[PDB]
């Protein structure tokens, strides 16, 4: 879905 | 056979990332998006001031006592075109826990003094955004021996237990404060280990610490 990003914290 | 050095990148735009990979191309570098004990150096996108967000790689880098890089480091490494010294362009810190708290620059050093070191602990589930495996890697990477049931705690006196969890992650489900009952033992969150590791040092349980029920 050509998306997406890396996850924070 | 000797030395490698091969290399992640996290916190960046596809976009970014592909002058990245261009120079890993120029010059001679590995270049893995997926990390192990085989990386070497781990690149961050930052701010001016070599600060950035709290990714997973972010701190698995450092857990592993790697290089952790900013990104300005290529960017400036494109503008001389000329393969330009990682030392300076360390990280000094990130948003939640200081932006300069020296932490990555710690791991490098403190090896023979890993954090969790004589430790058991049940990373016990559920989790979010990353899989418990790798919440355990992180943690053995930092001295810490693992334990996959609670029941299988090594009792005494020596070795000290600890439980973890990400309490968020509970559908529909205020369990979390029985386990006091499952076994005798601390019951924290992730954000302690994660604080621990992002400034390499065992923290207070205190402050993590998790109520219970009896």
């Amino acid at each position: 879905g050509e998306y997406s990003r890396s996850p924070t914290f | 056979v000797n030395k490698r050095m091969s290399m992640v990148v996290s916190g960046l735009t596809p976009e970014e990332f592909m002058l990245v990979y261009k120079f890993a191309r120029k010059h001679h570098i590995t270049l893995t998006n997926l990390i192990t004990e085989e990386t070497t150096h781990v690149v961050m996108k930052t701010d001016a001031e070599f600060v950035c967000e709290r990714t997973l790689k972010y701190f698995l880098g450092i857990a592993g006592g790697k290089w952790v890089v900013s990104y300005f480091w290529v960017t400036q490494s494109i503008k001389e075109r000329k393969m330009l010294n990682e030392h300076d362009f360390e990280v000094r810190g990130d948003v939640v826990n200081g932006r300069n708290h020296q932490g990555p620059k710690r791991a490098r050093e403190s090896q023979d003094r890993k954090i969790f070191r004589g430790l058991e602990i049940c990373c016990y589930g559920p989790f979010t955004n990353m899989p418990t495996d790798q919440l355990e890697w992180m943690v053995q990477l930092c001295g810490a021996s693992v334990v996959k049931e609670l029941s299988s705690f090594t009792l005494g006196t020596g070795v000290h237990p600890i439980v973890v969890v990400q309490p968020d992650a509970w559908t529909e489900d205020n369990g979390f404060h029985a386990i006091g009952q499952m076994c005798e033992a601390p019951v924290v969150t992730r954000e302690w280990v994660l604080d621990s590791v992002a400034l390499y040092q065992c923290q207070e349980l205190d402050t993590y610490l998790i109520p219970q029920i009896p």
